[PDB]
């Protein structure tokens, strides 16, 4: 039902672009969410859904104060094309017919924190495409 | 409290430690007369009855209490000292490895993501030292981890002095190596010179310590150039399986110039070169962590 060979190479993507950007109630992909290889295989549409729930999370987080205002991001900055990557791959896991859509300057460091826990998630993510992509495709 | 109980008859007193110092005041207990009390191995008599109160004030106060009754010993209480000055704990039985950061005493390591890590530290000191490690993952609601003893793993002549390394093998009980780490693992360990108590904590995601093994089966075969097909196997120790658990890895050929051409495949084409040598590591692809140690072949 996804395009796994697209998600594979969008996943690397934000691999890629979450480390050049970087070198609680946070969504995790924790250990009973199916996203393991014999959980990809009963069924995945629980871990690609929690997926989802973690690309929109981190895709308002990229476009929201912390990230939109000062101290100005770098005219060349990988945030840009994160929050895009982000935005593209989670299009590509909703499907038709579901809507699963739904003080100090010294915060800096909670940018810093946002991206080093969005490295561990695309990671992950990134493992699950790349093994769907050579298993359970055609 | 400011006294506390470590192990059975050893218990830990918290010296705030300056100048004129009062110390703390301990309470001892006997597990009706004779009582006698002594200090390690002096026949100087300090006390009678079940309960001996003393001011601890320094080192010479710590030692091991016994309880005599008519010539038989009875029971044996250890005091050891954790020295607290300005704030800050004393740290003085492990070396400070001082990397990645300052006051990095513990230093720990996973070749794959089982759950399955070790950990080493350093000292200066060669005898009268007892360590114990524990583990845990999260801190409010611990999960299980299992650790083992801690042993002298190496020594090393570093300037004048020898450097001594102990090191122990841990490994998460309930273990998802699929899974992203929310809480981390936190390591704990005790360390006892003669009558001093220190102790060092660690803490880190898995992911964050994998340094996989070395690429195995690294292996040459020359065509008809200077053309040479170079092939490698995952290490043995690597999570399984691959197409889920994938590594990159670096292809280097070097002379003792650098050319060196990054892969996700287990196989490359390279020029091969008088006395030069054919080195690949590997890495986790998805997540930046330690580089493995290389795997190098000769040409020719
Ligand atoms: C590394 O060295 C550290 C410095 O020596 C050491 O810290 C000390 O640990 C001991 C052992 O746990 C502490 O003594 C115990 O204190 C307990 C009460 O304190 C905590 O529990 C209460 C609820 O039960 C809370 O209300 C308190 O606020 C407190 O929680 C504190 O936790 C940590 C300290 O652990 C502190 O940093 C926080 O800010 C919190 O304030 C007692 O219950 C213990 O008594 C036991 O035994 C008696 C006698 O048998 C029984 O009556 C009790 O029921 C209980 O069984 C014990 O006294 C000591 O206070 C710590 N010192 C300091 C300065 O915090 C640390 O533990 C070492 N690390 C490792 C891994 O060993
Ligand atoms: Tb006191």
């Amino acid at each position: 039902s996804p395009a796994w060979t697209q998600c594979q190479q969008l996943s690397q993507k934000l691999c890629t672009l979450a480390w050049s950007a970087h070198p609680n109630d946070v969504p995790h992909i924790q250990c009973g969410d199916g996203c393991d290889p014999q959980g990809l295989r009963d069924n995945s549409q629980f871990c690609l859904q929690r997926i989802h729930q973690g690309l929109i999370f981190y895709e308002k987080l990229l476009g929201s104060d912390i990230f939109t205002g000062e101290p100005s991001l770098l005219p060349d900055s990988p945030v840009g094309q994160l929050h895009a990557s982000l935005l593209g791959l989670s299009q590509l896991l909703q499907p038709e017919g579901h809507h699963w859509e739904t003080q100090p300057w010294q915060r800096l460091l909670l940018r810093f924190k946002i991206l080093r826990s969005l490295q561990a998630f695309v990671a992950v993510a990134a493992r699950v495409f790349a093994h769907g992509a050579a298993t359970l495709s055609p | 409290l400011e006294i506390w109980e470590l192990k059975k008859d050893v218990y830990v007193v918290e010296l705030d430690w300056y100048p004129d110092a009062p110390g703390e005041m301990v309470v001892l207990t006997c597990d009706e007369d004779g009582i006698t009390w002594t200090l390690d191995q002096s026949s100087e008599v300090l006390g009678s009855g079940k309960t001996l109160t003393i001011q601890v004030k320094e080192f010479g106060d710590a030692g091991q209490y016994t309880c005599h009754k008519g010539g038989e010993v009875l029971s044996h209480s250890l005091l050891l000292l954790h020295k607290k000055e300005d704030g800050i704990w004393s740290t003085d039985i492990l070396k400070d490895q001082k990397e990645p950061k300052n006051k990095t005493f513990l230093r720990c390591e996973a070749k794959n993501y089982s759950g399955r890590f070790t950990c080493w530290w350093l000292t200066t000191i060669s005898t009268d030292l007892t360590f114990s490690v524990k583990s845990s993952r999260g801190s409010s609601d611990p999960q299980g981890v299992t650790c083992g003893a801690a042993t002298l793993s190496a020594e090393r002549v570093r300037g004048d002095n020898k450097e001594y390394e102990y090191s122990v093998e841990c490994q998460e009980d309930s273990a998802c190596p699929a899974a992203e780490e929310s809480l981390p693992i936190e390591v704990m360990v005790d360390a006892v010179h003669k009558l001093k108590y220190e102790n060092y904590t660690s803490s880190f995601f898995i992911r964050d310590i994998i340094k996989p093994d070395p690429p195995k089966n690294l292996q040459l075969k020359p065509l008809k150039s200077r053309q040479v097909e170079v092939s490698w196997e995952y290490p043995d120790t690597w999570s399984t399986p691959h197409s889920y658990f994938s590594l990159t890895f670096c292809v280097q050929v070097q002379g003792k110039k650098k050319d060196r051409v990054f892969t996700d495949k287990t196989s490359a084409t390279v020029i091969c070169r008088k006395d030069a040598s054919i080195s690949v590591r590997a890495q986790d692809r998805y997540y930046s962590s330690s580089w493995s140690e290389w795997a190098s072949v000769p040409c020719s």
